[PDB]
């Protein structure tokens, strides 16, 4: 799916696509990334 | 101990729990095979669709 | 709120309410302990974690527990109007 | 069997019951609680949230934000009606917002309402704090409940009933001004006058010490109804509320019981 | 974490009397005054201000990276 660089906190967004030899982060060189919310409606009961 | 139900309601003593789930892709140098993080069409130890 | 009947006869009645809890038990022991006719009457909830109440009634045999509760049920409608009409006037 | 006004606050309303049974007055100061509907946030669609608070956190928040119900009990259906589909019975309110480079709080005041005569009681309520580079996306439900159901539909903030109180003195005892926790004498002239008989408890401490100076009963028949609102409905439309919720429950029970004698 | 909505123990609203009273108690002025004119007469909406830590300020700092 889509990542998001770890530096930083929320730094910048990177998709499958960014083939590199390691889990990096083609922009800032970090070695951390995670995963974004995937946007879809969801419900939650106030309770 | 009695506790106050409309109190609990409100959020007096709510927690949150949190546990964590680990795995590892093993290079397996003394044969050269290795390790993938792919889902399981078909595979000898499927669980379920 | 669903009624059913465990025992009835002339002078006695044990009506058991599903729905209801102290609000209207409550209301209804004392409204009973004014009618005249009525010798004992009370409520209990059997279970704290479930909403339901039993009422007993029994009577002298002048007045039927059937009657005796319908007697107590317009009582306390009458009050409840007449607390409104005041109410609507400060 | 009248009834008499102590005081009218903001949102206190405080009366005197004078033949009423105290059962009576004890079901109107419970249904004062729990049978009186009012809108609250039922539901939340969330689509962002980078807040430090959870989903399920952000959505009690919401719910537990009080709005002003006082026109929705005409428009609206109430749950004891069908109410779960057939839309035209759920509010909608909207909360988008983001904070750019320094953290920024979110007040109650930042919801916008579908519906215009439905707005949040108090516009200066902090719901949650943004940091940097953070945003927030959803969108909440509204419908009338009985606060039998949750907490958050209840009206009220107290419901009290209490004795009615009878202060006599006898003699001329100086400590009782200063035993009373409700300062209910005062020394004029040196005489122990009671300034407001009303405020008094029944503590009977100043029996502890005076104990013939001082003489307290209670009134068999008068009563003190005491209730401060929230602030979605006035008291007056509460109490009403109550009653004829009592009213409803009887004529429904008093219908299925003569019926199937 | 943030100040609750309302009160634990009754149902009154306290969380937007945080703000001010938060301010001029730091301002120098003694708590049970500012308390008393805010409209807070209940000892448990007093200790619900009271003792209220606000550690959001620290957590904004450290937030998952979702
Ligand atoms: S001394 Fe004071 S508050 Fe009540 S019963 Fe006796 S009055
Ligand atoms: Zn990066
Ligand atoms: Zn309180």
């Amino acid at each position: 799916a889509k990542y998001r660089c770890g530096k930083c906190w929320k730094e910048l967004d990177d998709d499958q696509l960014k083939t590199l030899p390691g889990v990096r982060c083609p922009y800032c060189g970090y070695r951390i990334i995670y995963m974004v919310r995937k946007p879809t409606v969801k419900i939650v009961k106030a309770i | 101990i009695i506790m106050n139900k409309s109190s609990i309601e409100r959020g007096m003593y709510r927690s949150t729990f949190f546990r964590l789930y680990s795995t590892e892709e093993v290079k397996y140098p003394g044969g050269q095979e290795d390790k993938i993080i792919t889902p399981e069409a078909g595979v000898k130890g499927y669980k379920g669709k | 709120m669903e009624i059913k009947v465990i025992k009835e006869e002339q002078n006695y009645l044990e009506l058991q309410i599903d729905g209801e809890e102290h609000t209207i038990g409550n209301l209804l022991k004392g409204m009973l302990l004014k009618v005249p006719g009525v010798k004992f009457a009370a409520y209990s909830l059997p279970h704290p974690l479930i909403t339901s109440i039993t009422i007993k009634i029994l009577t002298d045999g002048s007045i039927s527990a059937r009657e005796a509760l319908i007697k107590a049920i317009e009582l306390a409608e009458n009050y409840a109007n007449l607390f409104i009409d005041e109410v609507k006037k400060i | 069997m009248p009834i008499s006004l102590i005081e009218r606050n903001g949102l206190r309303l405080r009366l005197v019951l004078e033949n009423y049974p105290l059962e009576f007055v004890n079901s109107i100061r419970r249904a004062s609680i729990l049978y009186v509907p009012v809108m609250a946030v039922d539901e939340v669609y969330f689509i962002e949230n980078n807040s430090p608070l959870y989903d399920e956190i952000l959505a009690h928040r919401l719910a537990l934000v009080p709005f002003v119900s006082d026109e929705a009990l005409e428009h609206y259906r109430p749950p004891e009606e069908c109410a779960e589909n057939c839309d035209g019975c759920y509010n909608r309110v909207y909360l988008d917002v983001e904070a750019k480079d320094q953290p920024l709080m979110i007040y109650s005041r930042d919801l916008k309402s579908e519906d215009q005569m439905i707005t949040p009681v108090s516009g200066a309520i902090p719901i949650v704090l943004l940091g940097s580079k953070q945003k927030i996306s959803l969108e909440a439900r509204l419908r009338l409940g009985y606060g039998k159901e949750h907490i958050k539909y209840s009206p009220v903030s107290v419901s009290i009933v209490r004795y009615y109180p009878k202060v006599t003195v006898l003699g001329n005892c100086e400590k009782a001004v200063e035993v009373c926790p409700e300062g209910v004498f005062a020394m004029e002239n040196n005489k122990l006058v009671v300034k407001n008989e009303l405020s008094c408890i029944l503590c009977e401490e100043c029996l502890k010490y005076c104990a013939g100076s001082v003489s307290i009963e209670s009134v068999e028949n008068k009563f003190i109804l005491e209730i401060e609102s929230v602030g979605s409905l006035k008291p007056e439309r509460i109490l009403i509320e109550a009653s004829k919720s009592l009213l409803r429950k009887l004529s429904e029970l008093k219908s299925k019981l003569e019926a199937g004698k | 974490m943030i100040i609750p909505i309302r009160c634990f123990t009754c149902g009154a609203v306290v969380a937007d009397k945080w703000e001010p009273f938060s301010n001029r108690v730091m301002g120098g002025e003694d708590p049970e005054k500012v308390l008393t004119e805010l409209g807070v007469n209940r000892y448990c909406c007093r200790r619900m201000l009271l003792s209220h830590v606000n550690i959001i300020r620290e957590i904004i700092h450290y937030t998952r990276p979702i």
